């Protein structure tokens, strides 16, 4: 027979054959999800939200040079390309506020804080930004294992200068490029891995595959992906003048008949990562996955810094064959077309003999970049054709390429394989997945590439729902300030027709964190919010549904006090057996065990109901108090207020041995 | 993976016996029950007979057109599997496998071919094949036996040529034909090795 | 007794589609310790066979990922997920419910796909020299065609034509028709006709000596 | 015989689960062989 | 042609920027003294095919590298790597 000995093995080795093939997929193929996004960039951009409306209009993001960063413009432009120490180009880039930063918010002294790369203080701001926008308490992340993986480098701060007496040594853990990520995990209390690595361009998604390894390893719960570029000195224009690499008007022609050099900008980029399966566990919010990746070098070429055709066609096919995938499954390709009058026929003949060869013909494959916008990054443009596309899956659609009103003539473009984005093309979604991919080669000569897919099939059709019960709404901040600058935030929120009031109130309890000064407004109807945030906005509080206050411990010991005989009123809590089951439910029970013993029910005589007793004699009126206080103290106790001492004043000693547990409900109504 | 090792083919008389002989390599061979496959031309895979392991009996098991014909043996000390034939017939010209497992056909060996035959080795009678329809050969008739080789132009034509399997018919003799195709000096090299004959027939265009 | 199971005979798939195998058998199928007992094969031509499937669930070790297996009661499918060039040969369906089996399976044979085509059909008789010898032979040579079907008769015959057909090719299934038809002299001056009917035609095409 | 049926495929699957397992242990934990060594010290240690 | 990749922690010390730049039209004043081409460099002269990074981790940088070839050794990417760190200091600062 079975023996169930050789029968019984059976069914436990082929239920752990597949716990076992199916264990190496999640080990080498775990597809890694995308939680939230943040970003700094040129222009006043410092939303996603800001960057996609940009997008779409195709503006521009190009200005002067700063004039409050020290900066000696009347001696620095030249219209020569020659006299070192002159640059020719006049236009670029940059950030409208690079010099400021919130010291006291952080617990940084202001010299510190004047002693630092702007880069940190931007990278703090922007990962504080990027923790919030999760709808994660950033006060929960603390002990957690989540890695910090970023790409910045030096760019003179403070190093002309002599350096000042500061003992403690507050000038070089500023300006160092590896304290950029320690510093975050300091002061937000990670416990992951924290790497700062060097590319030469490409170190951002050197540090996404780094993140993706960690992740897929086990290692890690979260990663923060990102990279920072921002100026100190303006020797990288001066440099490049000398060497006739800079456009003369400052404008990345990508993929144009006319293209004659880049321009720079500066920017802060962070994306946070998570498994799937963790992300949907725990029910966070996906926008994007991460599939694949690849990684390679341009190796022995005519030149240390000269581009070449095979390593980008080898990295390419890696990309696709390391997630299980053809050449074929793509929308839109993310190119780096940065302007260069060489490297853009060679990147496009690369693309034309991988996914336009041989390639279906009722659509060609669209080609697009994201530097005729902003421009060159220089180390955050991976992550910047990440967000551009994260932000093209979201809104389903793709946006167009500047400078391309006829191609360039070095690129063989009657194969139809192959076209690019010169208009908004509908990416709505059908029977087929959305896909599409970013490309990032670097001038070292590390090459990537990472292909990025649509979200699942998701329902979040449930944030409008809403009750005539009261909502509290509780703000705080570290100062007054920052108090009614939050408070006008939501008053100013709370406006439109649309804006429920449940789940503003909700988001506000669960999504933020705690911090020293706290108010609190109890709103029954919408525009009663609006007007209790519209008085601490004010700078006063003198109505009736405002509560503020400000706190230095951040935790309390609660000893519960029962008053004697004297404190009674005809029609307690009258509606609140009606609005409130627990107060009902004590009651009732209460009422159950109390009524062997008398001929009255608790509830009608707190009701008012004809047929009951009045409150005038004592027999009934010591145990409607001791029910009325049980279920109060039970009532406090339901919402997370743990006791630790009970008191009695007169009979209130019953009532406390109740709750304290050295007595039952049963003696406590004998 | 594994290694079956597979011997013992050649040519045969019909009514005589021979044994096959199949080493196994990286496995118990104690544990595992064997069968054996013979596969020839005109027809698929065929299950003959199976020997069960030790530990579970020696029975054997055969099959309704072999059963008092064949007989499967084994050593599990040495470890080989045999296969003895006695009055073997003329249908049998055939490649045998050894197969591992009794149900679960996992391994198939390289197998060998071994062929009983009545007639006696001869040279082939190569005629040419005029075109009477471009196309031009010649027929390799009645030689024994496998294989032969044809050329055309002393291996310089190579581009058209059309060689076929030799089909036995129903004498016992082999007979193919080699066919290119030319537009429109021209000959046909064959050669049998075991009979060591050499010709050359030139074909008419 | 034994179970019947069947299988298409012929199927030649493009490479790039998910190809699949059916093995439609007459009673229900199971396995009580297992799921059913139903067990998938491959042989490449001119090789020994493999495994492939086993149970109808499993997927062996050393067979590519993109083969696979599901089905139960009659009904089974071998979902193969794409088609490369190595993947020509003959697939087998067989059941583990009693042994010995005897319905092996003729098995379904797959090749290369490709446009129909039709034979060029040349007719040689015997040579004038062969003619001296004492035995006649003439040859019906069907060349560039695709696929099989094509059926060769002489109508001037039964029981001896040998037919030596161009093996399975991997580049574009071009294959090629040969017959032979043996003849005596007494028997030639008698006989002194190949038809052929092809789906690339449309006629049956007769060829005369 | 019940026990050959249901005896043959658990050697199946002892080999198969025996490969999987083992891939498993070759992709987390294969250890590093080291090859050779070279360094640039100060003192003249090269 | 062979996968191999360049795995290094260097960091930057101070070689020539404390002096007026040269008249280099071909650019030979960024890539020597760029902590991105100590690598790169390497892969160029020598023909390496492999992922060259060079990390920052403030002292721990080898360690580092070392784990990060250790993973790519292991899933598959890279044949060898070449795993290693250098301090050459130029300026006497860190001392001051």
């Amino acid at each position: 027979t079975d023996s169930e000995k050789v029968a019984e093995y059976l069914r436990r080795a082929t239920l752990d054959l597949r716990a076992a093939r199916q264990r190496i997929r999640e080990l080498e193929s775990d597809p890694i999800a995308i939680v939230s996004m943040a970003c700094r960039l040129p222009g006043g951009v410092n939303t996603p939200q800001r960057l996609w409306e940009l997008l779409r209009e195709g503006g521009e993001t190009l200005s002067g040079f700063p004039t409050d960063r020290g900066w000696d413009l009347a001696r620095l432009h030249h219209p020569d390309p020659d006299n070192p120490g002159t640059s020719y180009v006049d236009k670029g880039g940059f950030l409208d506020d690079a010099a400021g930063f919130d010291a006291e918010f952080f617990g940084v002294s202001p010299r510190e804080a004047a002693a630092m790369d702007p880069q940190q203080r931007l990278l703090l701001e922007t990962s504080w930004e990027l923790v919030e926008n999760a709808g994660i308490d950033p006060h929960s992340l603390r002990g957690t294992a989540t890695g910090v993986f970023l790409g910045v480098a030096k760019f003179g701060y403070g190093e002309d200068t002599a350096a000042a007496e500061d003992v403690e040594g507050y000038s070089v853990t500023g300006v160092a490029p590896a304290v950029a990520s320690g510093r975050i995990s300091y002061t937000m209390g990670l416990e992951g891995p924290s790497i700062s690595v060097d590319t030469a361009c490409s170190s951002s998604l050197v540090a996404l595959h780094l993140a993706v390894e960690s992740l897929r390893k086990g290692e890690s719960s979260m990663a923060v992906v990102g990279g920072a570029a921002v100026m100190a000195t303006p020797g990288v224009f001066v440099d490049f003048s000398r060497q006739r690499a800079l456009a003369a008007d400052g404008r990345s022609k990508a993929f144009g008949a006319g293209a004659d050099g880049f321009g720079f900008s500066e920017g802060v980029t962070l994306v946070l990562l998570e498994r799937l399966s963790e992300a949907r566990r725990n029910g966070h919010e996906v926008l994007a996955v991460v599939r694949g990746s690849a990684l390679n070098q341009d190796g022995a070429s005519n030149g240390l810094s000269a581009p070449s055709g095979p390593a980008q066609r080898r990295v390419i096919r890696q990309a696709l064959e390391s997630c299980g995938l053809e050449p074929g499954d793509v929308d839109a390709v993310e190119a780096h077309g940065t302007g260069t009058a060489l490297g853009d026929p060679i990147e496009a003949n690369a693309l034309l003999d991988t996914y336009g060869r041989d390639r279906d013909a009722d659509r060609p494959l669209w080609l697009g970049s994201v530097k005729s916008n902003i421009g060159h990054t220089q180390a955050a443009a991976g992550v910047t054709g990440l967000l551009k596309v994260v932000l093209a899956l979201r809104n389903g659609e793709l946006p167009a390429t500047l400078h391309v009103e006829e191609p360039t003539p070095h690129v063989d473009w009657s194969s139809g394989g192959v076209a690019l984005l010169a208009g908004n093309q509908p990416w709505r979604r059908g029977e087929r997945t959305r896909r599409a991919r970013v490309s990032a080669f670097g001038i070292s000569g590390t090459n990537a590439h990472v292909i990025v897919e649509e979200a699942p099939e998701r329902e979040h059709r449930e944030t409008t729902a809403h009750d005539g019960r009261p909502v509290p709404l509780v703000v705080s901040a570290r100062t007054t300030a920052a108090l009614r600058a939050q408070a006008a935030q939501i008053a100013e929120l709370l406006e439109r027709p649309d804006a429920d009031l449940a789940g503003v109130g909700l988001g506000l309890a669960t999504t933020r964190a705690r911090h020293e000064h706290r108010a609190a407004v109890v709103a029954s109807t919408r525009e009663e919010a609006v007007r209790g945030l519209r008085e601490i906005a004010a700078g006063a509080a003198t109505a009736d549904a405002v509560v503020e206050g400000v706190t230095e411990v951040d935790g309390r010991n609660v000893v519960f006090l029962f008053p004697g005989q004297g404190s009674q009123w005809a029609g307690m809590g009258a509606e609140l057996l009606s609005s409130s089951p627990v107060f009902a439910g004590k009651i009732r029970a209460c009422d159950e065990s109390m009524a062997p013993m008398q001929d009255w029910k608790v509830s009608d005589v707190l009701r008012q109901a004809p047929g009951a007793p009045g409150l005038d004699r004592v027999d009934v009126v010591q145990p409607v108090l001791f029910a009325v206080m049980v279920s109060l103290a039970e009532l406090w106790r339901s919402y997370g207020v743990e006791p630790a001492a009970v008191v009695g004043h007169s009979q209130g000693e019953i009532a406390a041995a109740h709750v304290a547990g050295a007595l039952t409900l049963e003696d406590a109504a004998k | 993976e594994v290694q079956l090792v597979q011997s013992g083919g050649g040519l045969v008389q019909p009514g005589r016996s021979l044994r096959l002989s199949c080493t196994a390599s990286g496995f118990t061979f104690g544990d595992y029950a064997m069968s054996w496959v013979r596969q020839a031309p005109g027809k698929g895979l065929e299950w003959v007979g199976f020997i069960r392991s030790k530990a579970y009996g020696g029975t054997t098991e055969y099959a309704a057109s072999v059963k008092g014909r064949f007989t499967i043996s084994r050593d599990d000390s040495k470890s080989i599997a045999y296969l003895q034939m006695n009055s073997l017939k003329t249908e049998d010209t055939a490649v045998y496998y050894c197969t591992r497992g009794g149900t679960l056909f996992d391994y198939w060996g390289q197998g060998t071919l071994v062929t009983v035959s009545s007639a006696s080795t001869k040279g082939p009678s190569v005629f040419p094949l005029a075109p009477s329809s471009a196309a031009l050969g010649c027929l390799v008739k009645d030689y024994f036996p496998e294989p032969v080789t044809v050329s055309w132009n002393s291996g310089a034509l190579t581009s058209g040529v059309h060689t076929f399997p030799a089909v036995l018919q129903s004498s016992g003799l082999y007979s193919l034909s080699s066919v290119v195709t030319v537009p429109s000096t021209y000959i046909c090299n064959v050669n049998h090795k075991p009979s060591n004959t050499k010709v050359d027939k030139k074909v008419e265009p | 007794d034994v179970v019947m199971t069947q299988s298409p005979l012929s199927l030649p798939v493009t490479p790039g589609e998910p190809a699949s195998i059916s093995c439609r058998s007459s009673q229900s199928l199971l396995h009580s310790n297992g799921y059913n007992y139903l067990d998938w094969y491959l042989q490449k031509p001119g090789q020994s066979p493999q495994l492939l499937i086993y149970l109808g669930s499993n997927r062996a070790s050393g067979v590519p990922d993109r083969f696979s297996g599901s089905g139960s009661g009659t009904d089974f499918t071998l979902k193969i997920s794409r088609v490369e060039a190595e993947d020509v040969g003959v697939y087998y369906c067989m059941q583990s419910l009693q042994t010995p089996r005897l319905t092996f399976g003729p098995g379904t044979k797959v090749d290369i796909k490709r446009t129909v085509a039709a034979p060029s059909v040349f007719i040689f008789p015997p040579s004038d020299e062969q003619l001296k010898s004492g035995t006649a032979s003439v040859v019906c040579l069907l060349n560039n065609f695709y696929p099989r079907g094509a059926k060769v008769q002489w109508k001037v015959q039964s029981g001896n034509s040998q037919e030596s057909v161009t093996e399975q090719d991997s580049k574009d299934s071009t294959y090629s028709l040969s017959s032979t038809l043996t003849l005596s002299k007494a028997d030639y001056e008698k006989h002194k006709a190949c038809e052929v009917t092809h789906q690339g035609l449309s006629s049956p095409v007769t060829k005369s000596f």
